[PDB]
Parts: structure tokens; C-alpha cells; sequence
């Protein structure tokens, strides 16, 4: 088989800008007697099926604008898009026909650049009800921040804990584009009573200092 | 026209089967070849097929040689994808293509609408539906934020609103996690303006049509 | 000179039901000749030929020994009742009243032929009127078509309207299956196995099994029924997704396409 590479795996482009990515190969995929390269550009938003947006390495199918492009030979390849908008924000693919193996790429995610803002963290002491099922879970929130890499770090009584705490992450949003990110961290009854502080610490940028939101039972 | 359409979702336990129609329409089905590719949850692409109209062959890659078998019917003018001994790492999306233009080519460009295809040992339950208890000291700016839980659902189509579609502005529902014991927990909150926090009421309504369950609760400041 | 040899055949392990058309028990007429379709499945004719009971195994196209070295990509199967006298006429190039009325060989069948004796088995006491034959025919039969209308017939200018009577006789007419008659009037099972091959994948194929391969080296394979003597290695062209091998000018085998892998290999001639 043919094992594609495509690099950059991800990258942030401002308005009307230039965007390049590249996608490699393993054997060469031109072709004597008829001199045809053979690949594919396609794009995928979510949840939707991908659709074709370039062909035969040289040529564009009905419909498309011609802010999309493409060009080269032989091993590598590229995309150039011309003029970047808010609704080229999806995920591209390359792939060969020219073996069995309909080898594909990895993906390119795309992003929209912009300043850098600091977010905003609360945190949500559990509730009484849920106290009965015997289950206790802390949340502590974290709200229009850029970039995404942003530290999250749980102290109890001023100790470290790791293996039980889960992160989700919203998509970019097309108002402000920015980021919430959700840190929860879930413990059964037995072991609440025994502990007194629990708090959240956030690592960020666009922050000079960890921000620091302590919480202690009892409303103390 | 140019179009192919296939089946609903499946859910189902380790070692049953699978079968996916993909029903054509609007070209000459016995002129063109199909393929079939999935796509797992967060991964790239695949390829798993290929199959032709008018007797031919079916011809895999070496991981699903002994494993899958593409069937053909002409007339009713569909295809299917007979897979066996299903695993734990099989929970994807399928889709069906054609090749277009014939020669040497694949130009997948009439994509189907994919199903999707779950393979898990648990059993179909409700939701469980929490609020959230703000601070009543935390007083930021004029701004203020609420918030209900959702846990132990499956499986996992699930909508939520927030005042039965009154409150718009200031929405975040963040995607689904995976636990140990194969349930799913998610949250929403809301940021709304703290000097009306007495002000209005707020109530948070969850639907779960697998269970055919609706839930609505209230999320309400703390004494 | 070569110094190892290398076969490599599809990852199939599924017994072909070969039991199934030779012992079941209810069997169609000659003019109305059942049809099966046999494919991907691995079958040992060894024991086929080696049954003891057979009659007449006749077959042209491939030898009676060596058929577990071919692959196929379909197999089909016939079987119909014929009187002792007319077994040899389902054979190649013959003339008679049912190979030319009822079902007719052709010339260029490349199969087999199996014929043995079944009297303990259908003739009854008093007449067996199950089994009927195709008598009265209007127009020869290319190889292969079925032929099921019982529409009545007009011998002569003046129609019958459907009416049995002077020049309009019923086709169909019963055997009349005794055991007390000779040899000749006694009934004979009848089945006959086609074969056929084509640019296509292979199917259906014989025993033994496959071995790792290896490369850069004079070395004799055996791809799928194909065989060869040469040096393997990598190559790079255009392969249809079907397309099995691929040759160079002159009738010459230069690629093929490994099974279980898909991958292609070309051939140089060691020297
Ligand atoms: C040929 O088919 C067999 C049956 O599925 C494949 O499985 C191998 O045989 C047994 C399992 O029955 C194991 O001991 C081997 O480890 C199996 N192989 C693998 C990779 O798990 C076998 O792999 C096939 N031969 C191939 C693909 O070359």
C-alpha cells in the first residue's frame, strides 16, 4: 500500500489570508503514455458526508469558487486556498486512485486567528439532592478563552489528584470565536466527609497569575 | 436524481451481525461500480470494499478478507454489506460510494447519508437530570451563570433547551463523554444577568426519544 | 536453476456442498432440467472420481487426475433422468430424440459428465408416471435453454384450437417406468458439471494450501492455477481493480496480482 503524510495537522489563518497544506506520498503516482497525476482534495464539515473538491490534481468540480486551487507533481502536492472566510472552517483530506489500497490522508483542521482574550472560571458547589444517590460531582467552568491550550489543575486540601476528572471542549464559536472548556471530577459519598478544600487552578496566556477560585464545605 | 439513501442507526451487543442497504436512484445502476467506507469516531478515513453490478467480484483488504461479505441485487437496485463478529472498536460511521466516469477512477462523489453503528454490552435507560447551585457571593460583574447536569443515559441521542426555547442567548451544551460503566454524562449552562437573578424563573427540559422520556427541572438560587 | 517453489491460494476453508445435488431425493424431469450455481468454496474431486459406483464418467476439457491444480470462477450443475438406451446421448457432436428436443450439449463443454443406475430407487410396481420425457418438438435447441410451454400443436393446415386429435398430439407422455423390463428401458441418473473461466477473480478452487513467498531469486510459482519459473520483485503499473495479470507484448506474462494481499509482483527471467 501507500502510506499518505499530511502536514501541517493543524493550523490558524487569518481573514484573506494565504493557506498552504501538503500532502506527501510513498511511491510515484504520475503515469507514462497519458502523463495524468492521480489525486483528490476533498472537505468535510460536521456531521456531513465529505464532498469531492478537486480532482485529477489540476481541475475543480462544477460549483466550486475559484478561491480554491491546486498544483504539483510527482510526490507532493498542495492546496494554496486563496481568500479565507467564515465558512471555510472544516476539515480537508487527500487522497490516491491508483492502487487498491484507496489510501487517504489525516486531516487539517482549519481555525480562525484573532486576539487574545483571558476566560472567565466559576465553579458549582454539588448539589443537596445529589447527595442521596451517593455520588458527588464538582464542576468549575472555564469561558471565552483563546487559544484552546489552557491548564486545568484540582487540589483537595492542597493535594494533587490525577485519574478522575474528564474534559470536554466546544466547538469554535462563529459569533466571537472562542472556546468553554468543562473540568468535572466526580467521587462517590464514602470519601467526601473526610476532606474540607477543593478548588481548580487555571494556567492560560492571556493570564499573568493562576486565578485562583477557592471553594470549602459549609459555605466557610 | 444521482442520489443513494440507506437505513437507520443500529445498536447491538458483541458477536451479532450487521446488514446496511444502500438503495440507488436516478443513473444506470449496472454501469458504474460501488464501494463502501467507514469512518471511526475522531479517526480518518477507511476503505473495506468494492463491489460491481452485473457479476463481479468482491474484493477486500487483508484485515477484512474472511470478515465482510457485499452481496448485489439488480432491480430493487440495492447493495449490502453482511458484516460478522463484531468487536468493541467497530462503533462508526458508514458511507457508500460510487466511482464515476468509469476507466481507472474513483471520484467518490455521490456520497450517501452514512448510518451509524453502536456495539456495547450495556441496556437502554433514562436520563437523570441535576441542577446546578450557583454562589451567592460571586458577584464578577453584571453577569452570572447557571447550569444542569445530565448522567446515565444510553444510548445517546439527546436534546436539551433551556425555558422551552425563551432563552437563546448565552447557551452552551458541551459534547458527551465516555464513562467506565458505559454510560454518558453531560452538562449546559446558561449566563444570564446577575442583577435579575430573582427576577425570572428558569427551568431546563431534556427529551430522550430511545426511552421516550421528557424532563423538565428548575435550576434556583441557594437560601 | 530454481532452488525453492511457492504456492499461494485465497484464505478459504469452507467444504463445497457437493453431497447436495448428488443425494437428495427429489429430482426434476428431462425437458424441465434443474440448474445450481456453485461458487466460493474449496472441493476435492479425488473422492468424486474414486466412487466405485458409478457408471459412465465421461468428461472432456480436463483430465480425470490432476483437476485439483485449476481454479474456476463458477460452477453449474445439472440432473435429469434418462433411459438406459440414450445415456450416451448426452455427449458432444450426437443427434437423437432428446439431446436435440429436451436439452442439447455443446460442442465446445468443457466438463464432466456422470451417469449411474438407480432402479432400486424409482422404478414402482404397476408403472412410474412421476418421470416424463419431451416426445414431440418443433424446432431444434441451441446449447442451453429451458423450455416450459405445453402450448398445443398444429401438424398440418387445419388448426385444432387446442383440441388433441389428427396432426395435433400432446408433447408430454409419460415414461412408464417398470422393473421388469431389459437394461435398456431401466432409468439412469444423469448430472452434469460445467466450468468456465474468465478475466475475474477465481472463485471456487482445489485442495492444498499456501506457503510464505519470497523475492529476488530464480524460483518457481504457482499464482492461481498459473505457473511459472523467475526472479519476483516490486513493480509499479497501472492495475484495473478486477484485472488479475497483466502481460507484456508478445504473449508474455511480466505482472500478477498476489492474492491475500493485493499487492502486484513482476516477473524477470532468470538467466
Ligand atoms: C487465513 O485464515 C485464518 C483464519 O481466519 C487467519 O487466522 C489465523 O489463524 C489462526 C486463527 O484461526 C491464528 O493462529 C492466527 O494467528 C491467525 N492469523 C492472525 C493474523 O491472527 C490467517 O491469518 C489467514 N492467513 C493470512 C491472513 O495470511
Amino acid at each position: 500500500d501507500i502510506v499518505m503524510t499530511q502536514s501541517p495537522d493543524s493550523l490558524a489563518v487569518s481573514l484573506g489570508e494565504r493557506a498552504t497544506i501538503n500532502c506527501k506520498s510513498s511511491r510515484n503516482v504520475l503515469y507514462s503514455s497519458n502523463n495524468k497525476n492521480y489525486l483528490a482534495w476533498y472537505q468535510q464539515k460536521p456531521g456531513q458526508p465529505p464532498k469531492l473538491l478537486i480532482y485529477w490534481a489540476s481541475a475543480r468540480e462544477s460549483g466550486v469558487p475559484d478561491r480554491f486551487s491546486g498544483s504539483g507533481s510527482g510526490t507532493d502536492f498542495t492546496l494554496t486556498i486563496s481568500s479565507l472566510q467564515a465558512e471555510d472552517v472544516a476539515v480537508y483530506y487527500c487522497q490516491q486512485y491508483y492502487n487498491t489500497p484507496y489510501t487517504f490522508g489525516q486531516g487539517t483542521k482549519l481555525e480562525i486567528k484573532r486576539t487574545v482574550a483571558a476566560p472567565s472560571v466559576f465553579i458549582f458547589p454539588p448539589s443537596d439532592e445529589q447527595l442521596k444517590s451517593g455520588t458527588a460531582s464538582v464542576v468549575c467552568l472555564l469561558n471565552n478563552f483563546y487559544p484552546r491550550e489552557a491548564k486545568v489543575q484540582w487540589k483537595v486540601d492542597n493535594a494533587l489528584q490525577s485519574g478522575n476528572s474528564q474534559e470536554s471542549v466546544t466547538e469554535q464559536d462563529s459569533k466571537d470565536s472562542t472556546y468553554s472548556l468543562s473540568s468535572t471530577l466526580t467521587l462517590s459519598k464514602a470519601d467526601y466527609e473526610k476532606h474540607k478544600v477543593y478548588a481548580c487552578e487555571v494556567t492560560h496566556q492571556g493570564l499573568s497569575s493562576p486565578v485562583t477560585k477557592s471553594f470549602n464545605r459549609g459555605e466557610c | 436524481q444521482v442520489q443513494l439513501v440507506q437505513s437507520g442507526a443500529e445498536v447491538k451487543k458483541p458477536g451479532a451481525s450487521v446488514k446496511v442497504s444502500c438503495k440507488a436512484s436516478g443513473y444506470t445502476f449496472t454501469s458504474f461500480y460501488i464501494h463502501w467506507v467507514r469512518q471511526a469516531p475522531g479517526q480518518g478515513l477507511e476503505w473495506m470494499g468494492i463491489i460491481d453490478p452485473s457479476g463481479g467480484s468482491t474484493s477486500y483488504p487483508q484485515k477484512f478478507q474472511g470478515r465482510v461479505t457485499m452481496t448485489r441485487d439488480t432491480s430493487t437496485s440495492t447493495v449490502y454489506m453482511d458484516l460478522s463478529s463484531l468487536r468493541s472498536e467497530d462503533t462508526a460511521v458508514y458511507y457508500c460510494t460510487r466511482d464515476g466516469s468509469a476507466g481507472d477512477n474513483s471520484w467518490f462523489d455521490p456520497w450517501g447519508q452514512g448510518t451509524l453503528v453502536t456495539v456495547s454490552s450495556a441496556s437502554t435507560k433514562g436520563p437523570s437530570v441535576f441542577p446546578l447551585a450557583p454562589s451567592s457571593k460571586s458577584t464578577s460583574g453584571g453577569t452570572a451563570a447557571l447550569g444542569c447536569l445530565v448522567k446515565d443515559y444510553f444510548p445517546e441521542p439527546v436534546t436539551v433547551s433551556w425555558n422551552s426555547g425563551a432563552l437563546t442567548s448565552g447557551v452552551h451544551t458541551f459534547p458527551a463523554v465516555l464513562q467506565s460503566s458505559g454510560l454518558y454524562s453531560l452538562s449546559s449552562v446558561v449566563t444570564v444577568p446577575s442583577s435579575s437573578l430573582g427576577t425570572q424563573t428558569y427551568i431546563c427540559n431534556v427529551n430522550h426519544k430511545p426511552s421516550n422520556t421528557k424532563v423538565d427541572k428548575r435550576v434556583e438560587p441557594k437560601s | 536453476q530454481p532452488t525453492e517453489s511457492i504456492v499461494r491460494f485465497p484464505n478459504i476453508t469452507n467444504l463445497c456442498p457437493f453431497g447436495e445435488v448428488f443425494n437428495a431425493t427429489r429430482f426434476a424431469s428431462v425437458y424441465a432440467w434443474n440448474r445450481k450455481r456453485i461458487s466460493n468454496c474449496v472441493a476435492d474431486y479425488s473422492v468424486l472420481y474414486n466412487s466405485a459406483s458409478f457408471s459412465t464418467f465421461k468428461c472432456y476439457g480436463v483430465s480425470p487426475t490432476k483437476l485439483n491444480d485449476l481454479c474456476f470462477t463458477n460452477v453449474y450443475a445439472d440432473s435429469f433422468v434418462i433411459r438406459g438406451d440414450e445415456v450416451r446421448q448426452i455427449a458432444p457432436g450426437q443427434t437423437g430424440k432428446i439431446a436435440d428436443y429436451n436439452y442439447k450439449l455443446p460442442d465446445d463443454f468443457t466438463g464432466c459428465v456422470i451417469a449411474w443406475n438407480s432402479n432400486n430407487l424409482d422404478s414402482k410396481v404397476g408403472g412410474n408416471y412421476n418421470y416424463l420425457y419431451r416426445l414431440f418438438r418443433k424446432s431444434n435447441l441451441k446449447p442451453f435453454e429451458r423450455d416450459i410451454s405445453t402450448e398445443i400443436y398444429q401438424a398440418g393446415s387445419t388448426p385444432c384450437n387446442g383440441v388433441e386429435g389428427f396432426n395435433c398430439y400432446f408433447p408430454l407422455q409419460s415414461y412408464g417406468f417398470q422393473p421388469t423390463n431389459g437394461v435398456g428401458y431401466q432409468p439412469y441418473r444423469v448430472v452434469v458439471l460445467s466450468f468456465e473461466l474468465l478475466h475475474a477473480p477465481a472463485t471456487v478452487c482445489g485442495p492444498k494450501k499456501s506457503t510464505n513467498l519470497v523475492k529476488n531469486k530464480c524460483v518457481n510459482f504457482n499464482f492461481n492455477g498459473l505457473t511459472g519459473t523467475g526472479v519476483l520483485t516490486e513493480s509499479n503499473k497501472k492495475f484495473l481493480p478486477f484485472q488479475q495479470f497483466g502481460r507484456d507484448i508478445a504473449d508474455t506474462t511480466d505482472a500478477v496480482r498476489d492474492p491475500q494481499t493485493l499487492e502486484i509482483l513482476d516477473i524477470t527471467p532468470c538467466s
